[PDB]
């Protein structure tokens, strides 16, 4: 790739130590200087013709009397041409489409951004959520307001589903109330969609405290599960009863891998229970 | 109903003064005290010419024949010292001038918003007042039954 | 901090997936930077996005700034400071920043920015200087003087390197600055040196 | 304003589905004619995780664009008319946001009757995973054209109501897209409807007999998706017209039958009172599920509700007016507004 | 200066225009342009 | 104010000798633009950009004189006479045709909502400042796909905020209402 | 912005070609539609700024006739007052006029013009050599007159393409007077004669 | 009801131009003044070095050839004692400006405190409607008795 | 701007008919000098007036 | 009775900005202006 | 603010002649620990 050409010089616009270590061979610091800046001076240059262009083109102004600016008929139709025309067409403030817009600077930051680890690393950006990539920039998407907290449990499903490699979101689900290991599980989605219809519809349980005929139905032990969240699972966790010989199969049961000396450390209780020291 | 009429004049003496106030803004005396450090500001023109012509003529001899001129040698360093300092107190008066003009706009501006809740007062006691000609209709009503 | 997305937010917290996404970039890029992940690429570090970032690239109304700037510059332009002017500008601006403009003011304000303006108008050439070895590259220093009739002495300078196209840029052009050294040369044995 | 009517358009004679309605012109430089198309989009399921657009390019001859939302990983993609037969098939698994497109002939007969173009794709276990739109296309001549439009523009204007309003409202009451003295007694019922109840034109439609419609339109979801599957349990309802819904009251049933609860805040009781009002003829708590009963079980529902009535207190008025025993059903346009 | 040629623009567009004899033997460039149609009116100071 | 914008820009207020003349810009260096500043873009200055070329100088004085224009029909309507609420109009209405009729918008565009995978793509990016320097030394007369991608012009937010507000000033003129919007007219 | 041209001293190879102006942005076909001749010039996706729909069947006495422009999509104009212009400039033609005293004086541009310049629409500069002029006449008001001089031009079509008039200023010193003269007196008062 | 009505467009009108002020906090010829006051209150630097080019000079002979220099020898002392008084004069300045800016910002903070102070108001009376429209209810569901 | 009376005013604005005429020619004027109507005589626009 | 909780916000909001500007009784820069008017007020030795 | 510090400290803010440098503060002193002052607890001074 020698020597000095237009494309040559464009392709060129990257950062002074990547440009340094390519043409290491080749150049002699006096060379690399006057080439990158001759190169930086051509990107600029670009830019300003672009600019000068597309600023020339602005409705706003062909419709302004006695605002003599000259609109040069000859390169506009060139550029026009050479791009499917975007002095053409112009967008309205706040539109997605806009080279201002949020939706442009998203891109920017992600095309800057992803390169900063190798794909190799962990921290890739692409890697850690591949969210981003798939991602489609319409004006919906910059627009329309969202909730978080939901956003971070679409990923959390995602990446379980394709981890545990279950068919739907909802057998997620029934492997989240099977999961006895983790400590904060095993969570029983629809056990807590009726503990709290019912906390809800009935606050304080009065009707249930008022009629006892229906009350008497059900055993209190399942009853605490209204006001506690006692998942069915985890009534089993509670129930089960202990001795030296079943404690090696329910520790299997109970808890993972992890082994007794893993679990007894203090700090590990901690993170493992999500419990405040006290 | 007079105790509210009474206050509406209250009210609405203070509008039109507040009123009035803002109107002139500047008043005579006080656009001429501060032309004044206008024209005090400038001739800064004038200190200089001076000095300098006074530095050259200060450096061609002073004494003949028979012995030199005894022309003052630091005589361009000495004007340069003076039209140093006038030049800070210029700045000074120019700066009070600036100063003293930005008083009298905050000045206007509250006396504008002043102005602002006298209005607001006197439409509030108005309002007051139609509230209590209506009572007023319903305690007649009251003799009546 | 991995996932770049809060798992203890409230469930009631409004952010469009746009702007969730770029301040999850923006997590990522500061914490790159600023090496608490492991290692990035110190080629695209350099990079001169990352260069502006703490000033321009971290916040989108910044980003969306200098990017407008390139093409409506009137937004952001105005007749009150221009950096850089020169000092009788501000002279201008001070006589004339008053509460009370009158007409006569303001043309006597003007007649004195006319004024200040004749001194450094008519300046004559006394000598030069150039810093470079030869005359192809570097930048050529003058001076001039005032017609008074004691010497002031205004010294402007110009880069040679901006002569591109066989003209002067006029970038290359220095304002005249003022000088406080007292100077009485004759007839004219005065230089300037770098 | 006038982007409602008509679908808008660029510089370049490119034009696309603005509120599920494409407007483009059509001429044959063999003919010398000009002939003017119609397109109307109403998603199956889901709306989201998928969009199908149609472009008429021609006579028989028409362009089909469709977009995916949400991953598959995909033995092959079957896009087909009906089950019978597949218009267009790639072995390649589709990807997120892509638009593609394949060319397509679609038949006479297959354009006079509203079609279904379904989308299918297929990986080895689960089997398949489906998305569906519902298309109505319509050829014009280009005076009828721009007369019709010009009456449904001044109609409008006048009576303050949406361009797809007045398009359900003539669709249900008359003859395709002919505006008559019934359509206009029929405006003016709807007019009077949300003027003495707190309601929007989209309910005084069903009010006025009207389907509900699966059409979304100014960035709004449709009336039918809003109205039962605004939450997810997670099923969309599929409106199949083939699948049985025990409506009993004494029965718990399908997911469907709590959709049909949450739609219209009802425990089973008195949404088998409402089946009652729809229809004294079912013998059994069984109901059809196309869109005309939930039209029906809604009007019912509505009905009680513009007043301030429980489902029971509605039975009762019902007989002490006394129409009922008379059956929603199907009934005259005149009946129900009496 | 007249609008194209000789021949169309390949490789380049741009003229650029000297002076020579003047101070110095070798050539040396006092205007630099690009060429457009169809008509351009250029005035220079030229030293001696 | 209005002698002094006059100084740089009038719509023929110049006459001299008795004789209008060609001249709307009262400063020459408008008239032809003058590269007053070569590589504007070294560092970030606005006034540069416009040295750069006076377009934008020539726009400043004209959204200026707009300001002068705007501010007579303020005052004017802040008196609240029957006569100075028509002054109040007829400034409006000189800022109207001093910028022409509000300019016009096409409703869809070559945009088409792109995965923004495909949008940051490089490969895109270096086609489009290929492009560009093309254009640049008039050289010519995958690549037919990666320009969609790109974003585009947006209209200054200043100029579109000006045609809104002598709309909305309008509007309260035609209407009882004061400049605030609160109706001139008793319920 | 229509301007119909014709076979010429630059023209090729037609005796006519029909040249327009358009300021919408987007790309479109331009249509001319005449009713005296009962065709159309026609151009098919014309360029942004500027472009030529050439002649076929080209005859100059059509684009005399009421012609009508329009785009397909949007834009339409009905052109009138068509004029056929020559812009041949003859030397001969080209003038300047100069009045002092009673007698008009007159000077060709083919006699005193020593260079004259290529054509070109953009500009065109022409030096004369020098002229004389008389005077005494022009007799002087309050010690001053002035040179009257214009300078004209006619195309070949017999229309004058512009003027600009001149005035060159002459003011007379005159023998017959005392230099003003200022004094002092004995009696304190100071005065100028 | 139009009484609160009135009485909150009032509050209104002050939290919305103490609001307005505060945001502005330092106006343009505010800031050019303060400037002014920082620009006389440098250059001790010119005129420490000026004073001293006058000591120096005039320490050299004025006066030649047949009688001596008549050069002044406190010359120094002299432009040490005005380089005295010009840096007592400079600290003045910039304290005064120091003092400016201050005061513009408890001006500030006065405002500050101002704009709460109306916000409250527009708070407390906007709570106040309600009751009263509550009350409006009850006399309604009066008249129905 | 032809017609030089606004057909968009409120029903109720109250103008005389001599000053209405004067706004009217107030912009006919307006718009003639500023160049906005086709052209107009250089003649009277010189005029002291 | 949430009127009057209005208006006890607004007074303790009063009463901590009041104390707070108490508490501050001398800002940085005001504490300058004075030493600075101390020290040019100074220096009468050396100008002896 | 920013600018400020960063002449004192920066995490990844150094930059010359196109590459990051080895330092985080700029500051040499701090690098390698110097001892600018000897004997600090002679008075009470948390600068000394």
């Amino acid at each position: 790739s020698q020597c000095g050409f237009n494309c040559l010089t464009d392709i060129s616009h990257s950062s002074f130590n990547e440009f340094r270590q390519q043409v290491s061979e080749h150049l002699s610091w006096s060379e690399t200087h006057d080439l990158y800046h001759d190169a930086q001076q051509a990107q600029k240059d670009n830019r300003l013709y672009e600019a000068r262009i597309l600023k020339r083109a602005n409705p706003q102004l062909q419709n302004a009397v006695h605002l003599a600016i000259l609109a040069p008929n000859a390169e506009l139709i060139g550029y026009n041409n050479q791009f499917s025309g975007r002095a053409s067409q112009y967008v309205a403030p706040g539109t997605v489409s806009s080279m201002f817009s949020p939706a442009a600077y998203l891109t920017e930051l992600y095309r800057e951004a992803r390169n900063l680890h190798a794909s190799d690393s962990v921290y890739y950006l692409d890697t850690r959520r591949p969210d981003l990539k798939s991602m489609a920039l319409s004006q919906q998407n910059m627009d329309i307001e969202l909730s978080t907290l939901s956003l971070s449990n679409e990923l959390l499903l995602e990446s379980i589903k394709t981890e545990s490699k279950l068919e739907n979101y909802t057998k997620v689900m029934e492997m989240l109330s099977t999961f006895r290991p983790s400590g904060a599980t095993p969570y029983h989605d629809a056990y807590e969609n009726v503990r709290e219809v019912i906390q809800l519809q009935d606050p304080g349980l009065e009707q249930l405290n008022a009629s006892p005929a229906i009350a008497g139905l059900m055993h209190q032990a399942s009853l605490l599960g209204i006001n506690a969240s006692i998942s069915p699972e985890l009534f089993n966790i509670l129930t089960e009863e202990i001795t030296e010989g079943n404690a090696e199969e329910l520790y299997k049961k109970n808890f993972g891998n992890i082994e007794p000396a893993s679990l007894a450390m203090p700090e590990y209780l901690k993170r493992y229970y999500n419990l405040s020291d006290e | 109903k007079t105790v509210l009429e009474k206050s509406k004049a209250g009210a609405q003496s203070r509008f039109d003064s507040y009123g009035k106030l803002y109107d002139e803004n500047i008043n005579a005396g006080e656009n001429q005290a501060m032309t004044l450090r206008a024209s005090a500001a400038g001739l800064t023109t004038a200190v200089q010419a001076s000095r300098l012509a006074g530095a050259a003529a200060d450096l061609v001899p002073n004494i003949f024949g028979f012995a030199g001129g005894g022309s003052r040698w630091g005589a361009i360093a000495e004007a340069t010292g003076y039209v140093m300092e006038f030049s800070a107190n210029v700045m000074n008066t120019e700066a009070d001038k600036i100063s003293q003009s930005e008083t009298y706009r905050r000045r206007r501006q509250e006396w504008e918003i002043q102005r602002n809740n006298a209005e607001a007062e006197l439409k509030q006691i108005d309002a007051q007042l139609k509230s209590l000609a209506v009572r007023r209709e319903a305690a007649v009503l009251q003799k009546t039954s | 901090q991995y996932l770049l997305i809060d798992n203890q937010v409230s469930a009631a917290i409004k952010t469009t997936r746009i702007a969730e996404a770029i301040a999850s970039i923006q997590l990522y890029v500061n914490r790159a930077l600023e090496n608490v992940e492991e290692n990035a690429n110190s080629g695209v570090i350099s990079r001169q996005f990352f260069i502006d970032w703490d000033k321009y690239n971290k916040r989108y109304s910044t980003w969306a700034g200098v990017s407008q700037l390139v093409y409506y510059p009137e937004n952001y332009i105005d007749p009150t400071m221009r950096i850089g002017q020169t000092k009788m500008m501000d002279a201008l601006l001070q006589s004339v920043s008053q509460s009370q403009l009158n007409a006569d003011t303001v043309e006597d304000a003007f007649m004195s920015y006319l004024t200040s303006f004749e001194q450094v108008a008519n300046l004559k050439v006394i000598s030069a200087y150039h810093d470079n070895i030869n005359n192809d590259q570097g930048l050529t220093y003058f001076i001039g003087l005032s017609e008074t009739d004691a010497g002031e002495y205004y010294w402007r300078s110009v880069d040679h390197s901006k002569f591109n196209d066989g003209k002067f840029a006029a970038n290359a052009w220095s304002e005249w600055h003022k000088i406080d050294c007292p100077i009485n040369p004759y007839k004219s044995t005065i230089r300037p040196v770098i | 304003e006038l982007s409602q009517f008509i679908g808008k358009a660029s510089n370049f004679g490119q034009q696309e589905y603005s509120n599920n309605q494409l407007i483009t012109p059509v001429v044959n430089s063999s003919d010398g004619t000009v002939k003017v198309y119609r397109i109307t989009r109403e998603y199956t399921t889901n709306a989201y995780q998928m969009d199908v657009e149609l472009f008429p390019f021609g006579g028989e001859n028409y362009r089909l664009d469709y977009k995916f939302k949400n991953f598959y990983n995909a033995s092959y993609l079957s896009i087909k008319l009906n089950d019978k037969r597949e218009l267009v098939r790639t072995e390649g698994a589709p990807q997120v946001n892509i638009e593609y497109s394949a060319n397509i002939t679609l038949n006479t007969a297959d354009i006079s009757q509203p079609f279904e173009i379904g989308l299918t794709r297929v990986l080895p276990s689960g089997s398949w995973a489906y998305a569906a739109a519902k298309f109505t296309v319509e050829e014009y001549n280009q005076y009828s054209f721009l007369l019709k439009l010009n009456k449904a523009i001044r109609l409008s204007r006048a009576t303050e109501l949406s361009p797809t309003i007045l398009e359900g409202i003539v669709r249900s009451v008359n003859l395709q897209l002919d505006i008559n003295t019934d359509v206009l007694g029929k405006v003016f019922l709807t007019k009077y409807y949300m003027q003495r109840y707190a309601i929007h034109a989209e309910t005084a439609l069903i009010l006025c007999n009207a389907p509900i419609s699966q059409r979304s339109y100014d960035n709004q979801p449709s009336q039918f998706d809003r109205l039962f599957n605004t939450p997810l349990l997670n099923g969309q309802y599929f409106s199949t017209g083939d699948e049985e819904i025990d409506l009993n009251s004494g029965s718990t049933g399908d997911w469907r039958k709590t959709i049909l609860k949450r739609a219209f805040n009802i425990d089973d009781v008195s949404l088998f009172r409402l089946l009652k009002i729809t229809d004294h003829d079912n013998k059994d708590g069984k109901i059809k599920n196309n869109l005309k009963n939930l039209s029906n079980l809604y009007i019912g529902k509505l009905l009680a509700d513009i007043h301030q009535l429980t489902i029971d207190e509605l039975d009762l008025l019902l007989i002490a007016v006394g129409e009922g025993k008379t059956n929603l059903s199907a009934i005259s346009d005149k009946q129900l507004a009496t | 200066i007249p609008p194209y040629n000789l021949s169309t623009h390949g490789d380049e567009r741009w003229f650029k225009l000297y002076i020579k004899h003047v101070v110095d033997n070798n050539s040396h460039i006092i205007y630099s342009g690009q060429l457009t149609d169809t008509n351009i009116n250029i005035t220079l100071f030229i030293p001696l | 104010a209005n002698r002094w914008l006059k100084y740089v820009w009038s719509p023929s207020g110049y006459i001299v000798h008795g004789q209008i003349q060609n001249y709307q810009w009262n400063v020459r260096p408008l008239l032809e633009d003058t590269s007053w500043n070569s590589d504007p873009l070294d560092s970030v200055d606005p006034d540069a950009v416009a040295q750069h070329d006076p377009m934008h100088y020539k726009v400043s004085t004209f959204m200026r004189t707009l300001d002068l224009l705007i501010a007579r029909g303020d005052h004017a309507y802040r008196q609240l006479e029957r006569d100075t609420l028509n002054e109040a109009k007829m400034w409006y209405m000189q800022a109207l045709h001093l910028l022409g009729d509000k300019p016009y918008l096409p409703l869809s565009t070559t945009w088409s909502d792109p995965r923004l995978d495909r949008a940051a793509d490089i490969t895109t990016q270096n086609a489009h400042d290929s492009a560009i320097v093309a254009l640049r030394q008039n050289i010519p007369t995958r690549s037919a796909n990666t320009l969609t991608d790109l974003f585009l012009p947006q209209i200054n937010e200043v100029m579109m905020n000006y045609w809104q507000t002598l709309a909305q000033r309008v509007y309260n003129l035609r209407h009882n209402l004061s400049i605030d919007g609160q109706p001139l007219y008793l319920p | 912005y229509p301007v119909y041209q014709y076979s010429g001293n630059t023209s090729g190879l037609n005796q006519g070609r029909l040249l327009f102006h358009r300021d919408t942005t987007y790309p479109s076909k331009v249509e001319a539609w005449i009713p005296g001749a009962k065709r159309s010039l026609t151009n098919q996706n014309a360029a942004i700024g500027d472009d030529y729909a050439t002649d076929s069947l080209n005859k100059p006495d059509d684009l005399k006739q009421y012609i009508f422009m329009t785009d397909s999509k949007g834009t339409a104009t009905d052109v009138s007052g068509p004029v056929e212009i020559n812009t041949a400039i003859s030397p001969a033609k080209v003038q300047i006029i100069v009045k002092a005293g009673g007698k008009e004086q007159t000077f060709t541009a083919d006699k005193d013009v020593s260079i004259q310049p290529s054509p070109s629409f953009d500009e065109m500069n022409y030096q004369f050599n020098a002229l004389e002029i008389d005077g005494s006449g022009l007799n002087f008001i309050n010690n001053s007159a002035s040179i009257d001089v214009t300078f004209t031009a006619f195309a070949e079509d017999g229309r004058k393409l512009g003027y600009e008039s001149f005035s060159i200023p002459v003011t007379l010193k005159v023998s017959t007077d005392n230099a003003l003269t200022l004094h002092h007196n004995e009696n304190g008062a100071q005065y100028m004669q």
